[PDB]
């Protein structure tokens, strides 16, 4: 772990939506893509390593995170390999992308297996705030580079495997040029409603409203990858579902619609998600992103957010407790502004993983307050 | 006799303070002290107190367990040495210049 | 200053509204208040005076912050005066009461100038990044302990001052018991209706929904400081009525009204206030509650969060940009959980003043990023 | 001649970097360093980088000013000391055991 710590030091470099399709479309050099990502996955796999690292030893120590730990290992010493070998050999680019397989194929089940064990040292250490805040810290960064990784290599599979039937013809790579948020939005909801049907016999409706600011009438279209807009979407949807459901399951009232306003501004793409569900305290809207805290996992919510944020954008949640909850994605209206946003270990990230409880900047009140009356 | 070491005794926290709950420690024995580490949550009937580590070293010994109500004034609540060194002496119960 | 030292060391101690009512209906002893008041004042106020002294000396320099430390000591040295002094003295009572309203007078200015000095500090050495932060941090907590200071004393005044012909009769000094909500909603519309009016010749209409969930067709009422509650809504209102004006004015589809839903859950008394004003960027909602980024100062926003954060509740904004925003006051519904948020000197504070800036945690784009085309 | 000190040269911060722009000092010349603090923004074609402080003591002098483009991987970009004494001797431009 000397070329471990090597690579960690080494930062990431984040790549734009525009810069992906720029690349798909106008140049889809193998070679470029080669230089590019033999280099960019060893990076990414080694700044997270880093910060598994420094997890805490009873965590540490769960065979779960010792499994991906070893996975990632693999993965970096395999693409460590290609790091002397010449792009002027057809030969080395076919193996380099068989490799990209592999190490997809390999990670398939790094976020359940992850899962598996903060699960196992939740049940078996207890749940403790100071530590919770840092898993936290952890799962956001090491789940968001997942999806980085996935991210990088789709686009060269995709783009140089040589695939003699696409699945998406018109797309580049993974990512789509003219996105129908619309589309997406029914497509969610369908797959949701569906589920929900199954399991209640019942779903709400869906209506959607659009206003193009940018041109009135027009559908609303973005650049990007539509199965992270539809991960997001189906999420949402679920749990408005869920929610809408389970109130009406007693009440004579007749199921409100599930509502989805898209919408689009000069740098916003907007969708709101809204439900009379019932709503949520304000004192657990923070908790429902935790992975911790946690019929239809608590996952759903925070790594939604993720995919949100990872281009810029982000996922928020607001209610009415005793009526209903809006719930609104924000993406980035224009690609050349929509980055990849990667954890970069530093001594930033360090002191994250190195702090200890500190007394609160905020007074706190007695458990038991002296009683004012006598 | 034992090395030279330094009682943390319970302040008024609170200019109304006469006693208070010690309701949780936040270092553990073996532990560094460095000057405003979160030390243990202090209950009066009036707040939840942070308070606060006013001099580094180790933690050596815990005198007041966790959860020990109306503890006074005064009462020493932990023993704190220079050295990690030193520690193993403390589990039994002027150099400090 | 080692009375400061000390003072500041001291923990403030947090009321709950319970308290200040269960205070005021069923005891309303003076000596009480007064062996309460004569140390928490000096602990509150030294508390604060720590933390002026730990800005930047660019800031700590300029006359309006000077000016404002000087009124503080001059508070906090009239206040230690009646440490010593027996309650079992009617005389020294009345003498501790006047000081009272005294140091209230003093204070009438501090928010305006304490404001002068950040403004003349930021026009005079440039907008920081990692100053602003911490000015901000400052600003919260500065804000904070005055709004608890005027808590305090308007409560011992109001129930000692021996006030002939009470402004709010059936009132525990500052606090209704039976705050209508919608009320308070209709005349902070109707003042901010009128500013409105006056300078843009129009203004939209007030629309005003409740939804009791805790009893479905009573008024929403609620344990509260209405004045507190006022201030919110009008500034929001105020808000709402510019860009929904403005948006508007060169329209001819003719004016959305203001919306505003109240709703009442087991937890959470939640006020929203809808407009059409053609909403905000995301990139931007955050700044809105900055001070010193900042016809009708920019401080309306950030001041009435922290009337909201006060009693425990909060104050959130949320927009879709090219159609409107939905600002939302959530307010505890029950006295019991409506404790004072006060700002704590400690390390944890001090650490805030004391550092300098690190490495972002997160990866960050060239300005002018590598092109992908060729 | 001089007092002990060391040079802070330019590295590979990413790993196909050549060059980069010094955008901003994030430290003054007087300041104390520690390891891990924050010293400049350096910008390439590929990102924006918070480039950290690797050893600590003083900034003694800074060699790059901020807002130089393409400067190359090992050029000297600051000197820094050990102790706050000797950092009057660098504004003229191996005991560091
Ligand atoms: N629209 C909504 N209305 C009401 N409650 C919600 C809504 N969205 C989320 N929640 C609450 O937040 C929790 C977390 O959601 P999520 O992370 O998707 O995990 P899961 O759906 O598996 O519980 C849910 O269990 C639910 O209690
Ligand atoms: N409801 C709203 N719709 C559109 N813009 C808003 C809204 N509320 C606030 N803003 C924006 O946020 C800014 C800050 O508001 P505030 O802190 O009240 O100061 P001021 O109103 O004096 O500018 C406003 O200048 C405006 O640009
Ligand atoms: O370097 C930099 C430019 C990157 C160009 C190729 C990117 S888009 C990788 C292909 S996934
Ligand atoms: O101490 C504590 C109880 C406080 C009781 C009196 C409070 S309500 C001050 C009057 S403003
Ligand atoms: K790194
Ligand atoms: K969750
Ligand atoms: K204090
Ligand atoms: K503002
Ligand atoms: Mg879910
Ligand atoms: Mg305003």
């Amino acid at each position: 772990p000397k070329q471990i710590e090597r690579y960690s030091r080494f930062s990431p470099s984040p790549l734009s939506i525009k810069q992906f399709l720029d690349f798909g479309r106008d140049n889809a050099c193998e070679k470029t893509s080669y230089m590019f990502l033999r280099k960019e996955l060893p990076v990414r796999l080694a700044n997270t390593m880093r910060e598994v690292n420094l997890l805490p030893d009873n965590l540490l120590n769960r065979p779960s995170v010792g499994l991906v730990q070893s996975w990632y290992m693999q993965s970096f010493l395999e693409l460590l390999e290609y790091e002397n070998k010449s792009p002027e050999d057809p030969q080395v680019l076919d193996n380099f992308l068989q490799v990209l397989i592999k190490v997809r194929n390999r990670h398939n089940d790094v976020v359940p297996t992850m899962a598996q064990g903060v699960i196992e040292y939740k049940e078996k250490f207890g749940f403790d705030p100071f530590i919770s805040t840092n898993i936290q810290y952890f799962l956001d960064r090491f789940y968001t580079n997942r999806i980085s990784f996935r991210m990088l290599i789709n686009q060269h599979t995709l783009l140089f495997g040589g695939d003699t039937n696409p699945v998406h013809p018109k797309h580049i790579g993974s990512i789509d040029p003219t996105c129908n948020v619309a589309d997406v939005v029914k497509d969610a909801y369908e797959t949701a409603k569906m589920l929900c049907e199954q399991y209640y016999l019942v779903a709400p409706e869906l209506e959607v409203e659009e206003f193009n600011a940018k041109a009135p009438d027009k559908p609303i279209q973005v650049v990007y990858v539509p199965s992270h807009l539809f991960h997001m979407l189906f999420e949402l949807f679920k749990n408005s579902m869920r929610a809408t459901v389970e109130l009406y399951e007693d009440r004579k009232e007749g199921y409100p619609a599930v509502k989805t306003l898209v919408t689009l501004g000069k740098e916003d793409l907007s969708i709101k998600i809204s439900d009379l569900g019932g709503g949520v305290p304000l004192r657990k809207i923070d908790r429902l992103f935790n992975y911790m805290y946690s019929p239809l996992f608590g996952y759903g919510l925070p790594i939604s957010r993720l995919y949100a944020r990872y281009f810029q954008g982000d996922l928020k949640l607001y209610s009415m407790e005793g009526v209903g909850t809006d719930a609104v994605i924000y993406l980035k209206a224009l690609s050349s502004e929509s980055f990849e946003r990667l954890p970069v270990f530093n001594k930033s990230a360090w002191r994250h993983y190195k702090t200890t409880p500190e007394a609160d900047d905020w007074s706190n009140p007695s458990s038991e307050p002296r009683d004012a009356s006598k | 006799s034992y090395p030279p070491h330094m009682q943390v005794l319970l302040p008024a926290l609170s200019p109304t303070m006469t006693m208070g709950t010690v309701q949780r420690w936040e270092k553990k024995v073996g532990e560094k002290l460095s000057e405003g580490d979160l030390l243990a949550e202090i209950e009066t009937d009036k707040a939840t107190i942070g308070f606060e580590v006013q001099e580094e070293g180790y933690l050596a010994k815990i005198l007041v367990p966790e959860g020990t109500r109306d503890v006074p004034l005064g009462t020493p609540l932990c023993i704190i040495v220079e050295k990690e060194a030193d520690i193993s002496a403390f589990a039994d119960y002027t150099d400090l210049k």
